[PDB]
């Protein structure tokens, strides 16, 4: 996003500028369920632009840059990565599991982490897998408001489970073994 | 002259009737395992909100 905003006349190269672009992205960007058609109009008219107030009183608007940024999730080649996107990797993780597993993973595609908060991501990912998946199978995405905070929440859940109280390394075992103990006791 | 054909046709029938009667008596005496069951569902129509678990 910083490089394409530079293309539009908004060059952000220092730390304050970088932190600001991240904030702009979080509030203005979306994935688009059809990149090329969305771009055809975003690149042609101000009607698909959204404004942002910069901290110094200046303003910026974002056009196709608004969706080209998250598009890298579907097209990693945008940043120089040799990859077909997060939906191909999701597809392969389902496909590479045993044949009696595949049906359950297709129906339980879980979005987690941040960036899951770009509008349309929960739906585009179901579309992209459905397009690769066999027919008959149900493809479904799980995308709760507990998105981006799901790892922390999982930590809270796990730390407090009765089924997890035997998984903790105590500060006894730790000193006898040293920190390498984590590879035997945790994961 | 026909006494033996009568007796022989009858012996065959009595044995066949015996063998069929034995499997038929069990077929008719008990018949629950040969039937079926409701196999009902959950639905969760009373699920008006989240559960007490940290996972819900
Ligand atoms: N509305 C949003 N639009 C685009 N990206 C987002 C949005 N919300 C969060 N993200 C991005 O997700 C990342 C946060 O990663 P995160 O999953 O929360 O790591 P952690 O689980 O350790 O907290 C940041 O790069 C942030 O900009």
């Amino acid at each position: 996003l910083m490089k394409i905003l530079t293309e539009r006349g908004y060059s952000f190269v220092t730390t304050a500028e970088r932190e600001i672009v991240r904030d702009i992205k979080e509030k203005l960007c979306y994935v688009a369920l059809d990149f090329e058609n969305e771009m055809a109009t975003a690149a042609s008219s101000s009607s698909l632009e959204k404004s942002y107030e910069l901290p110094d009183g200046q303003v910026i608007t974002i056009g196709n840059e608004r969706f080209r940024c998250p598009e890298t999730l579907f097209q990693p080649s945008f940043i120089g990565m040799e990859s077909a996107g997060i939906h191909e990797t999701t597809y392969n993780s389902i496909m590479k599991c045993d044949i009696d597993i595949r049906k359950d993973l297709y129906a339980n595609n879980v979005m987690s982490g941040g960036t899951t908060m770009y509008p349309g991501i929960a739906d585009r990912m179901q579309k992209e897998i459905t397009a690769l998946a066999p027919s008959t199978m149900k493809i479904k995405i799980i995308a709760p408001p507990e998105r981006k905070y799901s790892v922390w929440i999982g930590g809270s859940i796990l730390a407090s489970l009765s089924t997890f109280q035997q998984m903790w390394i105590t500060k006894q075992e730790y000193d006898e073994a040293g920190p390498s103990i984590v590879h035997r006791k945790c994961f | 002259m026909q006494a033996l054909l009568g007796a022989r046709a009858k012996e065959s029938l009595d044995l066949r009737a015996h063998l069929k009667q034995v499997k038929k008596e069990d077929t008719e005496k008990e018949n629950r395992e040969v039937g079926d069951w409701r196999k009902n569902i959950d639905a969760l129509s009373g699920m008006e909100g989240r559960k007490k678990k940290f996972e819900s």
